[PDB]
DNA sequence: TCTATATGGACAATTCAAAGGCGCCCTTTTAGCCTTCTTTTGTCAATGGATTTGTG
DNA sequence: CACAAATCCATTGACAAAAGAAGGCTAAAAGGGCATATTCCTTTTGAATTGTCCATATAGA
């Protein structure tokens, strides 16, 4: 049909085009009559008829005359749906600025005209006049004029003058400003002048300019000369029932701007004083603006009620407007919602879905199967028959219902999998029975949630319900690949009591014959069904390439593995069901299942575990009771020890031993021991306290305490919990935060007194005000994220990069907390990884790492992968398949067109409600060195002379264990491959201190040195050592306060030592504080320590802060460029830093603040990219620096650290993709050959594409600074309009895309979402690559 | 409750409210985006055209729907044109390149 | 409400979540039977024709 | 008459309705000693007494 | 039939041309102008598609195949 | 060398957009209404041939 | 296998209802004209821009 949408201003012509006739009078309609009063707004003249194909004097009343307007009443007989299309104009008397392009908030009109708000105001307002046309008369063009000096200018100017006010005057302004001749002066000044904010200003102007003369638009249209009215069916005058009229706010706003209108003609008419037509035109003024949008100038005048009236724009805008609320997401047809329940006997494709709902939603279906069938003649009949609702219609139900998919639905619907089709069961009720396995995707209690059915109307929606969305489908969750169809809370209780095992049952011992008689002897009643002894069972391995290898022997197992093994379906090992099998164990069941035998059998094998695990569950009874829950007998005690202890510190502190806060941390200290030993106390008593006896005397083994078993499985329920139940119940803290020193010693077996009560509800309410309002937050971040990667879309089967990143695991001060198989598994090589030794050749390039291939990567211990990355990816407007990765879930490499900036911000977003002095080494291990330009002190240690050395412990397996941090001059007991062992401290600092130690020995001298400018003298009484302390420049004196104290070391002879390596004089200069050790005349030996010197946000803000890559408040100063360092004027502030390279030029010059720690030293010499200072890095910066690599693996690692800290499993595809969508913008450096302005910020794929052609020709490509934008200014700094205007902010897109005359040709998910059509994505991705075919071939 | 077919909202020509207008359901943005997440670019199409707004297409798939032919035309939801003349009723034209 | 003789123990899954498994004793017995009043109108109103 | 769900009590940890479905119990017991006293129906003194 | 629609992936590759394949194969089952292939166990016209497509026996190929057969011999109805 | 003079640069107020899921009196002019009229549009009832069996 | 009769399709014609109009009417809707004197209304967070000082570089004295 279309295949664009351009936006641009409307014409006095144009706005004449789209009418149908001028509304002249305010009149709605006749109250005695209900006519449409010709002709006001709703004129049936103007907008058309009023029903269908009738005029309005009744004369003609039929389909004979389509389309003559009458000669009486003038109506065309037409459909009324007419009446909805047509619009219609206002002849504005004055002219009236268009509120948008003059308070939108760089104002159009003003940087047009070059010309601050407020004066553009002050002319509007009529209270100041303006020059136009100065002619020969000694004064500007813009040049504003009041009252009083227009008054003694037109005195003297009669001619070659002229001033306008108000809508008239800016409208000469924008009619007579000529473009391309202002335009050409403003690039001959930008020729002229470098200031940031005057050429900023000047570069905004131009653009600005540019747009408004490359576009076909004009100034003065923006002044309104003729005003639209919309149709008068979407601002309707419709009686609700009672004989009340309800009509719109439109009607409101456009009656009043027709008043003011008619008024102000007539003002006209009467030849009128001019203040009150000047009073006329700012009413007018202020009602034009009050209907084009209201509030925004000035307050708002209140609709009839007391209230704003719902002016146009905010019709649009916000949470309500069309954009978001009717048009993004509609209400719809053939959907329905009741309770849900449990259902078990349901296969997991289906859901209990009841007959009530099934016979209403299945109206259309029915009936043409019921006059299919001719059970019914007529399709009344048909109706007839199914609302008496006899026999027939119940069968007929049954039967289109048959292959049908359904889609149920949950009301928060964070991630994907919580809209599943299922195939309904027909069942008496009235509730949607939803099967039990499914509750983990959903979020499902059975409590009250309700859920909403749709219906797959057409044919392919039931192949991609059926086939895409079926329910076994997708039981791994695409956000990482582990499955979410685990078994929950019963049934893994059921497991775990069976295939546990008890010390002395019937049966301990007796060998059976197979699984069959393990059952036969439980339900019989001969063997318990936990009780150990000896079977026959007959597993298979997949030993054979594809070939399932039977075997047999005689397992030790208990009749309870025995009776699972029943089910395991044929590919798995019996070591898989001979342990405990809690709910880990159990989820890893399915898993391995999945990855061994596929889809069928494991979505067969999860049914069997649900059914089994319910039944054994239910025989085992296991209830939970007051006396499950046993008191340590040794409870009263500890409390009693704890309190007395505090007493003693209550003594102390009487005493005045000891501080206030300290008593405070002691107390406190006190009371976490003691709740501890409480806590392991009931554990130790809770889990092992069953003492049995086989045969003899006495043995003891996990216990049958019934909470323990629901705690122990996973079914329900921590340790934590269990604590509180049995143990003393935490330290409550008050709302402060602040700790309470006395915790609710009691639990929930005794009593909480009134005051232990009283401090509970404290943190009750914290919580649940939390958990309220979490998802407040977290439906905006993933808002924003899903709204951010809205077309990033798999549009390439492969880019043919070689670029990548290195995936290594992560290794947090020591521990490492996620290994390199969880972080390389699905991703594609980019290189080929080589063996340990180098020893071969080994994984291809362009392989797939799943399984097999993590396993020979742990095997041969690799040490690290680089594997191709999407912020790395060539492919234009998209993401190739291999530099993606797999999914998570359907195992394979990502399809040809599946939608991945979708389920990327759903997968980061989804779990947003779930979140809130000297190195040890730990193991084994031989210590490596990393960046270490160590020294022999002058005790014989190794001393590192490099802040960035990170000290590894490169075990002998060849890979690394520990990776701890070692500060600029540190000292090692130990060195590069000295082997060490487990609690072995090798290094050693200290972090109050500070050293200047050296690199070469020799006398200590004291150059550039006096006391009072340099140094002061200020002997310590207690100790008598002096040190002439190095004060700061400020402190110091003005004679000295440019003489800065520098040591450098000599020999015996005077001369100056010679640093090894370098002929330079080592002379040091000594920061404010930098108190000396030893003083002149004192030589200092080897690596001798010169002078000392003195010295979290998380949850998710954190992971907001990161994604909207807001700048920290104190950022860590990168190394702008490598060289050396200097100080030039150390500044009217502050401190001044030079970098020098040793080759390139060194104007470089920044302004650090001297009241911070300066990290590098004045003579040492700094790679980019290093820091400079201390805190926070910032991420822009880190990509200026270091390329995308460092900021995207920044991003990844910080993102991830707040997920895994909160214990949330999240793979890093997704948070690469958004830090992809988050730096797709690039400013032009330099336009190579062309054609860009070099401040110019265009997209990246455009500029790669311009000059990838142009250096595919001769010229010279461009040069591009890839930049760095948050979130929302990623997503709304966009290419289209309509996926910028329905996301946020819809008056400043609007407005910038109107003057800009921007066209939107949709190509994305959102706007093909908009314009109703099929998504570019999954199964519309064919449909619009075909038809860009279809186009151009 | 459920919503076969019903009375229709009247400036928007979409259905109404909960139960008591006998209204569909809310189809909003976020299962929208659980939509585009999988391939269903069918499905989401008749669930935001045919179903809810497309006021030729959903009597024309209700005609379908009992000639036992599960077809649609796709078409212009009608929100989307009141969205249309809201804008261009402002000073803003915005119109749909025809090609 | 009314008291009745709980049991706390899994019943093969028609409990699971939150759900509970009342028997049917419990309908007989017309125990948690209520009684709703419901208030429907016909207004007549006056109309030009 | 209702089977209420075992792995409800530890996690949400209202062991109110645990020790009130035991007292409760209790109560419903004297409820059956006191109904089997009035069927036999023997005297008003045993009734008083218990 | 039908539970899932693995094997009708790996025969017809990328796992939405499967939708697309088999809702072509559907409609020209339900409108009516050709008959079922695999025996058809009752089943609406949709999970017969996904069964003609599982056995190898149609996909897009054949599909296009097919109707230029029989629009061939439409043009072989010009007597 | 010292000061100023301003200028470009770093700093502080101001405004805007976001913040989740199911008075009166009279006078005149106008338009809705009703009633009869006339011409139109169907309905009630005749009057003839061309079409359909019967007989021998 | 022809000749005699009952059963069909067409115009005459008049006759009654029905509608399009037209006038005569009346309810209603819209102007116009008022003369003791009347003098001024009733929640934060972040980003970006704009108006405000600071570093500073240069130019004259
Ligand atoms: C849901 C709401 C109760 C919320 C508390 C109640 C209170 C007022 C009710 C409406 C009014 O009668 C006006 C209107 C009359 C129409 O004729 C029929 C529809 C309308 C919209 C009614 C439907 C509904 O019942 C309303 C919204
Ligand atoms: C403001 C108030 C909010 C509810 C509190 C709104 C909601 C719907 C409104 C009523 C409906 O129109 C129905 C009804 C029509 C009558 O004929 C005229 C008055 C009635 C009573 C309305 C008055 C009021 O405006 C209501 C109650
Ligand atoms: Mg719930
Ligand atoms: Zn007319
Ligand atoms: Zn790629």
């Amino acid at each position: 049909e279309f295949d664009a949408i351009k936006i641009a201003l409307a014409s006095p012509d144009m706005i004449r085009s789209w009418s149908f006739g001028e509304v002249k009078k305010p009149e709605t309609i006749n109250y005695r009559t209900f006519k449409p009063e010709r002709d006001g707004l709703f004129c049936a003249r103007i907008f058309g008829p009023v029903k269908d194909y009738e005029c309005l004097c009744g004369k003609y009343k039929r389909l004979k005359h389509r389309g003559v307007i009458c000669e009486k009443c003038g109506v065309e007989v037409t459909q009324t749906k007419v009446r909805r299309e047509r619009m219609g104009h206002i002849e504005l008397a004055s002219p009236t600025a268009h509120i948008w392009f003059l308070k939108s908030l760089p104002s159009r009109i003003g940087l047009l005209l070059d010309m601050p708000l407020r004066d553009i105001e002050r002319v509007l307002y009529f209270e100041s006049y303006v020059v136009i046309e100065g002619g020969m008369t000694n004064l500007e063009r813009q040049q504003i004029l009041t009252e009083e000096q227009y008054l003694d200018a037109l005195e003297e100017f009669g001619d070659e003058f002229d001033a306008k006010m108000g809508a008239e005057a800016i409208q000469a302004l924008l009619k007579s400003m000529d473009l391309e001749q202002e335009c050409e002066q403003l690039r001959e000044e930008l020729n002229e002048t470098n200031s940031e904010t005057k050429r900023k200003k000047l570069t905004k102007r131009i653009k600005l300019l540019e747009a408004f003369v490359q576009s076909g638009n004009k100034p003065e249209w923006m002044i309104l000369t003729v005003l639209p009215v919309l149709p008068p069916d979407l601002r309707p005058l419709v009686p609700l029932d009672g004989g009340r009229f309800a009509t719109s706010d439109l009607n409101d706003l456009y009656r009043r701007v027709i008043n003011r209108n008619n008024r102000l003609k007539r003002l006209l008419d009467l030849a009128a004083p001019d203040i009150i037509v000047r009073n006329e035109k700012r009413m007018l003024q202020e009602a034009v603006d009050a209907l084009l949008d209201n509030g925004r100038r000035g307050r708002a005048i209140t609709g009839s009620n007391k209230r704003p009236l719902k002016s146009l724009a905010d019709m649009i805008k916000g949470k309500q407007g069309r954009f978001r609320q009717n048009l993004l997401g509609k209400r719809v047809d053939y959907s329905g919602r009741s309770v849900i329940t449990v259902g078990p006997y349901l296969r997991l494709h289906q859901c209990g879905l009841p007959k009530k709902m099934a016979l209403e939603l299945f109206k259309p279906f029915i009936y043409g199967k019921l006059e299919l069938r001719g059970l019914a003649t007529t399709i009344k009949a048909a109706k007839k028959m199914v609302e008496r609702e006899e026999a027939v219609v119940w069968d007929i139900l049954d039967e289109v219902i048959r292959e049908h998919p359904v889609l149920l639905n949950r009301a928060p619907t964070l991630h994907r999998l919580g809209i599943q089709a299922f195939e309904p069961v027909l069942i008496e009720g009235k509730a949607i029975q939803l099967h039990p396995l499914v509750c983990a995707a959903y979020n499902a209690d059975f409590d009250g949630d309700q859920m909403a059915v749709h219906v797959p109307l057409t044919l392919e929606a039931q192949l991609e319900a059926r086939a895409l969305m079926m329910s076994t489908n997708n039981i791994l969750s695409p956000a990482n690949g582990e499955p979410i169809i685990v078994p929950s809370q019963d049934v893994v209780l059921g497991l775990y009591y069976m295939t546990r095992d008890c010390v002395n049952a019937k049966g301990e011992g007796m060998v059976l014959t197979g699984p069959k008689e393990a059952e036969r002897l439980y339900r019989s009643g001969l063997a318990s069904l936990h009780a150990r002894v000896k079977v026959r069972i007959t597993e298979y391995e997949k030993d054979a390439n594809g070939e399932l290898v039977a075997k047999t022997s005689l397992k030790d197992t208990t009749v309870g593995r025995a009776i699972l093994w029943m089910i395991v379906p044929k590919g798995l090992p019996y070591s898989i069901v001979n342990q405990a099998l809690g709910k880990k164990a159990i989820s890893k069941m399915l898993n391995t299942c999945y990855r061994i035998l596929g889809l069928k059998p494991t979505v067969i094998f999860a049914d069997q575990i649900m059914y089994t695990g319910f039944a054994y569950a239910a025989r085992s009874g296991a209830s939970v009771g007051i006396d499950d829950m046993v008191i340590p007998e040794k409870k009263h005690e500890i409390i009693s020890e704890a309190e007395a202890e505090v007493a003693e510190i209550q003594e102390q502190f009487q005493s005045g031993l000891v501080t206030a806060g300290e008593r405070y941390n002691k107390v406190i200290d006190i009371w976490a021991a003691a709740n501890d030993r409480v806590s392991k106390a009931m554990m130790d008593n809770l889990q092992t306290e069953t003492v049995i006896n086989r045969d003899g005397q006495e043995e003891k083994q996990v216990s049958f305490n019934s909470i323990y078993m629901m705690a122990d499985s996973g079914a329900r329920g921590s340790a934590a919990q269990i604590r509180q139940l049995a143990g003393m119940r935490g330290l409550m803290a008050k709302p402060d935060g602040s700790i309470i020193e006395t915790p609710i010693t009691a639990n929930f077996r005794e009593g909480l007194n009134v005051l232990q009560y009283f401090i509970s509800t404290h943190g009750a309410r914290k919580g649940l005000a939390d958990t309220a309002l979490k998802t407040a937050n977290s439906g905006y971040l993933t808002r924003r994220l899903v709204d951010v990667a809205q077309d990033l879309v798999v549009t390439e089967d492969d880019c043919g990069t070689h670029e990548g990143i290195m995936m290594t695991p992560v290794i947090e001060g020591g521990d490492v907390k996620e290994p390199l198989r969880d972080r390389v598994l699905g991703r594609v090589t980019a290189e080929d990884v080589l063996k340990p030794g180098t020893a071969d050749i080994l994984v291809p390039r362009n392989t797939l790492l799943h399984e097999q291939w993590c396993d020979l990567l742990e095997e041969n211990s690799v040490d690290a992968v680089k594997v191709r990355s999407v912020v790395s990816c060539d492919t234009d407007f998209g993401v190739c398949a291999h530099c993606y990765g797999r999914d998570l879930a359907r195992g394979h490499i990502i399809n040809k067109g599946e939608a991945i900036g979708v389920i990327a911000a759903q997968s980061i977003g989804e779990p947003g409600t779930q979140l809130t002095s000297s190195i040890q080494v730990k193991n084994k291990g031989s210590i490596k060195l990393s960046n270490v330009k160590s020294v022999v002190n002058s005790s014989g240690k190794l001393v590192i002379t490099s802040r960035n050395t990170e000290l590894k412990l490169i075990d002998e397996f060849g890979r690394t264990k520990e990776s701890y941090k070692v500060p600029y001059g540190a000292v090692l007991a130990k060195g590069d491959g000295e082997q060490v062992a487990g609690g072995e401290t090798v290094a050693n600092w200290d972090p109050h201190t500070m050293p200047v130690i050296t690199e070469v020995s020799g006398f200590v001298r004291f150059t550039d040195m006096i006391d009072g400018q340099t140094i002061t003298r200020q002997t310590d009484e207690l100790t008598g050592l002096s040190s002439l302390v190095v004060l700061d420049s400020a402190e110091r004196t003005a004679g000295g306060k440019d003489l800065r104290p520098a040591l450098k070391i000599v020999d015996a002879q005077g001369n100056d030592v010679l640093i090894p390596g370098t002929d330079m004089p080592a002379q040091y200069f000594l920061p404010g504080k930098a108190i000396v050790q030893l003083e002149d005349g004192v030589q200092i030996s080897s690596g001798d320590t010169l002078a000392r010197i003195p010295q979290i946000t998380g949850g998710l803000p954190r992971v907001a802060d990161l994604f909207e890559a807001r700048r920290p408040k104190e950022p860590a100063i990168l190394a702008e460029i490598s060289g050396i360092v200097s100080f030039g004027k150390e500044t009217k502030g502050k401190r001044r830093l030079v970098i020098t390279p040793v080759d390139g030029s060194d104007p470089y010059e920044e302004m650090i603040p001297k009241w911070r720690q300066l990290n590098v030293f004045e003579g040492e010499r700094v790679e980019r990219g290093d820091v400079i200072s201390d805190g926070p890095e910032a991420p822009h910066d880190i990509l200026r620096l270091r390329g995308v690599h460092a900021v995207t693996r920044y991003i990844v690692n910080e993102v991830q650290d707040v997920y895994r800290l909160q214990g949330v499993k999240i793979n890093d595809k997704h948070i690469e993709v958004i830090v992809r969508q988050m730096l797709r913008k690039a400013t032009i450096v330099n336009a190579g050959s062309s054609d860009f302005l070099e401040g110019e910020q265009v997209e990246y794929s455009r500029v790669k594409i311009a000059n990838r052609e142009l250096e595919a020709n001769g010229k010279v490509g461009a040069t591009y600074s890839r930049d760095l934008l948050g979130i929302t200014k990623a997503s709304l700094a966009t290419e289209s309009f309509i996926s910028a205007a329905s996301f946020q902010e819809t008056t400043r897109v609007l407005t910038e895309a109107a003057v800009a005359g921007k066209r939107d040709e949709l190509r994305g998910l959102k706007e093909n979402v908009i314009v109703g059509r099929l998504i570019p994505a999954g199964t519309g991705y064919a449909y619009h690559q075909d038809r860009m075919r279809r186009r151009a071939a | 409750h459920a919503r076969s077919t019903g009375s229709y909202s009247l400036v928007t020509q979409q259905p109404l409210g909960g139960k008591a207008q006998f209204g569909g359901q809310r189809f909003g943005e976020m299962e929208v985006w659980a939509l585009e997440a999988y391939g269903a670019a069918y499905t989401l199409q008749e669930m935001l055209t045919v179903k809810s707004d497309d006021v030729n297409g959903r009597t024309k798939m209700y005609k379908n729907i009992v000639d036992g032919n599960h077809q649609m035309e796709p078409g212009m939801p009608e929100s989307f044109n009141v969205l249309l003349k809201e804008i261009r009723s402002l000073g803003i034209n915005i119109e749909l390149e025809d090609e | 409400g009314q008291n009745m003789r709980v049991a706390f123990m899994p019943w093969n899954g028609y409990n699971f979540e939150d759900s509970i498994l009342v028997s049917e004793r419990v309908v007989q017995e017309d125990r948690f039977t209520t009684i709703h009043i419901q208030e429907l109108a016909c207004v007549s109103r006056d109309t030009k024709l | 008459d209702i089977v209420l769900n075992p792995l409800g009590v530890p996690s949400r940890m209202n062991i109110g309705q645990i020790l009130e479905t035991h007292l409760g119990m209790a109560a419903k017991g004297i409820g059956d000693k006191i109904n089997a006293m009035l069927k036999q129906q023997q005297e008003v003194a045993k009734l008083r007494e218990f | 039939a039908r539970v899932t629609v693995q094997d009708a992936v790996e025969k017809i590759g990328n796992r939405f041309d499967l939708v697309l394949v088999a809702a072509r194969r559907a409609r020209q089952m339900q409108v009516g102008g050709k008959d079922p292939l695999v025996p058809e166990e009752n089943d609406k016209t949709t999970v017969i598609a996904l069964r003609e497509i599982e056995e190898g026996l149609i996909n897009n190929q054949i599909l296009d195949v097919r109707e230029r057969q029989e629009q061939q011999e439409q043009e072989a109805a010009e007597l």
